[PDB]
């Protein structure tokens, strides 16, 4: 357990990269002697919340589609790469919506297309 | 599904904090349907004016807009007697301008404001807008006896 | 007073509404603008009546059907009428515009000039029969100077004079349907691409879709040349301001990838791109190419006849930039002489760093060529100067691209490392330093992807008694 897990990040493409950047580096400072918690606090160099809950009690980090948490097991986890928007997204949601626009282009497992309520480019790999 | 969560917020949000000068409920008569009211606008020829509405929701909304007609009869260059609405947040782009970013409530506001401001570019009633463009007092005539006449009680 | 003249078509023509033309005299405006705002279902039927009413036999016919047309025009323009009603007018004044003499035409034409000088053009409805009317000049082959000279003349004036930024696209889409000469459509595009200068950047890409629509029927080398000596002017400045980003790397993109859907479908304008593309002598090479026209060429590999052609001319200039610059770099009297124009490693690195705004056709190209540089021109010589350093240099190169691709395209880096695996694998037939040394780099930036690529490594050591040892090792 104290081994290493299979790890990722979900969220925003210019809030991920240095996590994944700092992950790479540090990845052999990892040892099984400590706990999960005490590695990733010296592996990712930061604090964790516990539970952030009262202050931001209607925030919306909802889909901002279907406005709710919780679709289905389903969270908002796909983000918008903007400082003005950080509108959280379904996965499901942005598929439906983004698949009817004539901007939309499909590559491979991938969608282009516009943020809804910002017009910017978001990327959603399937 | 989009379509629960989306009317349970936008129902209650309505309910407790709607746009001032609109309401809109979940009509009694139809649980599926909603009834929409705008009140009479001040220094408008709808001034003194209840208009009524019907609101509904289209099955794959919020990636379609809603389809709202006036129960009230109104003088409009961009609104004909039967409530059709020339606006292009009523229709899916490019030519229309609908997405889950904007809502009841904005649209709601959108259509207020046009009341407001009617855009002539958008023709529904070609005489009225014409009289719009040209006789401003004939048309705020007939369209606040029509307030008179339609959205009175 | 609208049903006299529907009993006097029900009968007979020229008879009783010719005269009736002569009769009221007043002014057809009255009689369609406040019978339009009314009942336009009116208007519809009217028309059908003037025009049997006025034929063109007789000059008093056809000088009420030179007015007619240019109130319809201002009317359906400066007036808020329906589609619905426009859709039918203006169907009924392109149905009959056929059977004109000469010099109507040319003022009727002379009118719509004098429209896209000044007049507001709200809808290029209006416009729907500029197209018709210099095909039906054309047709009457007869001198009024014959009527394709006056035709000429005509589009050469509408290129001289000022284009109605707000609907210059909507113009330059009517000249899709006449035909043209070679002169006539590079006229009207060079004019149409003047006008990328001053306008958003947004509508340039549809703009560039109905130029290309005309190129296909005119000039390809210009539409291209235009776009590239654009775009290489805008990167520059977007370069030296840097010494606007989020929306510049959209444009270039969704305009490689419009560019793709026609030379799909026209596989001269692929020719013509290559053959502006031609390193040939290298003097022309550092006048051409850029970091736009090769984000395109590399969109351009994913075409099945094209990918190949592509390749063989990015990678054979590649070497000549080691060559040029290295046998260059030997020298001063030759530093002396040239200002040294950046050099086409750099050109491709800096399209991977634009790439970043996930335009993720280009890469198949990258790793295809990446991995086509190394194959090329690895160490096997080793297991001189002139066929050994421009060949390192370039396997370095290849190296280069896909160690700094991989740090940046999340969704590739599963299969740049298959395809290295592949590589270091079986052989050892061939030398494979260079594979093991990118593989280093590529595993030391970010060697979580073993993690998401577990199988395949798995399926390296199944090989790992028949693998000899340098490699095991390394
Ligand atoms: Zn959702
Ligand atoms: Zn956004």
């Amino acid at each position: 357990p104290t081994m290493l897990p299979e790890c990722f990040f979900l969220g925003a493409d210019h809030v991920v990269k240095p996590l994944g950047i700092k992950l790479s580096r540090n990845i052999h400072l990892w040892d099984p002697e400590n706990s999960v918690l005490q590695n990733l606090k010296d592996v990712l160099e930061i604090d964790f919340p516990a539970r952030a809950i009262l202050e931001k009690s209607d925030f919306t980090m909802d889909c901002g589609i279907c406005y709710a948490y919780q679709l289905d097991g389903t969270i908002p986890d796909q983000v918008c790469d903007n400082s003005q928007c950080g509108q959280p997204f379904h996965q499901i949601c942005l598929y439906e919506w983004l698949r009817g626009l004539l901007t939309s282009r499909q590559s491979f497992n991938i969608i282009f297309g516009e943020c809804p309520y910002c017009s910017k480019p978001i990327t959603l790999k399937m | 599904m989009q379509r629960a969560s989306r009317l349970k917020r936008e129902l209650h949000m309505l309910a407790t904090e709607p746009p001032p000068g609109i309401t809109c409920w979940q009509d009694k008569d139809q649980m599926d349907d909603l009834r929409a009211q705008i009140l009479g606008g001040a220094n408008t020829p709808y001034e003194k004016g209840v208009f009524k509405l019907e609101v509904i929701i289209p099955e794959r909304y919020p990636f379609e807009p809603p389809q709202i007609r006036f129960l009230t009869p109104i003088y409009h260059p961009n609104i004909d007697s039967a409530g059709r609405i020339c606006l292009d947040v009523l229709k899916l782009p490019p030519k229309g301008a609908w997405r889950p970013s904007l809502n009841i409530a904005t649209v709601l506001t959108s259509i207020q404001l046009l009341m407001s401001e009617p855009n002539p570019d958008d023709p529904l009633m070609a005489d009225i807008s014409s009289e719009f463009k040209y006789n401003k007092p004939a048309f705020l005539k007939n369209a606040r006896q029509w307030t008179e006449k339609h959205a009175r009680q | 007073m609208d049903q006299k003249i529907l009993s006097l078509a029900a009968e007979k023509t020229a008879d009783k509404l010719q005269e009736f033309l002569q009769t009221l005299r007043e002014g057809d405006l009255t009689n369609l603008l406040q019978n339009q705002a009314v009942k336009g279902k009116v208007a519809g039927a009217l028309l059908r009546a003037i025009f049997k009413g006025s034929p063109c036999s007789e000059e008093a016919g056809t000088l009420r059907r030179r007015k007619i047309y240019t109130c319809c025009i201002q009317l359906v323009e400066s007036g808020d009428l329906q589609k619905e009603i426009v859709s039918e007018i203006i169907g009924l004044l392109m149905l009959e515009a056929h059977h004109f003499p000469g010099p109507l035409l040319v003022e009727l034409a002379n009118e719509f000039i004098s429209a896209v000088r000044e007049g507001s053009l709200v809808n290029g409805k209006s416009l729907e029969l500029l197209p018709i009317i210099l095909t039906a000049l054309a047709t009457k082959k007869e001198n009024l100077l014959s009527g394709e000279e006056c035709k000429k003349q005509l589009i050469n004036t509408l290129c001289s004079g000022r284009w109605d930024q707000q609907y210059v696209i909507q113009l330059t889409s009517m000249f899709k349907d006449v035909p043209l000469t070679a002169e006539e459509v590079e006229f009207v595009v060079e004019k149409a691409l003047s006008m990328f200068s001053k306008m958003n950047l947004q509508e340039i890409p549809p703009l560039v879709y109905q130029l290309l629509v005309l190129s296909s029927k005119g000039s390809r080398k210009s539409v291209l040349e235009g776009i590239i000596a654009f775009f290489s002017a805008l990167d520059k400045q977007h370069n030296e301001e840097q010494s606007p980003s989020g929306e510049l790397r959209h444009v270039e993109g969704t305009i490689i990838l419009h560019i793709v859907f026609a030379i799909k479908l026209d596989y001269e304008l692929g020719r013509e791109l290559v053959k502006h593309l031609k390193v040939g002598q290298q003097g022309d090479s550092n006048n051409n190419l850029s970091p736009f026209s090769i984000a395109l060429l590399l969109s351009v590999t994913r075409i099945q006849r094209f990918q190949d052609q592509v390749l063989d001319l990015l990678k054979t200039s590649v070497v000549k930039s080691f060559k040029d610059l290295q046998l260059l770099q030997g020298s001063k009297f030759l530093q002396n002489l040239v200002p040294h124009r950046s050099y086409v490693s750099t050109m491709i690195l800096e399209v991977v760093k634009n790439s970043v705004h996930s335009w993720d056709h280009v890469t198949q190209g990258l790793v295809e060529l990446g991995f086509i540089l190394m194959d090329s021109y690895g160490p096997k010589k080793v297991l001189p100067s002139l066929s050994r350093m421009p060949n390192q240099h370039a396997c370095k190169l290849g190296a280069n691209i896909l160690l700094e691709t991989f740090k940046i395209h999340e969704m590739i880096r599963q299969e740049i490392l298959e395809q290295v695996l592949n590589r270091v694998v079986t052989r050892a037939s061939s030398p494979i330093s260079h594979f093991l040394d990118l593989l280093s780099n590529i595993v030391m930036y970010a060697p979580l992807v073993l993690q998401s690529c577990s199988s395949k490594v798995t399926e390296a050591f199944d090989y790992l008694s028949f693998l000899p040892l340098q490699t095991v090792q390394r």
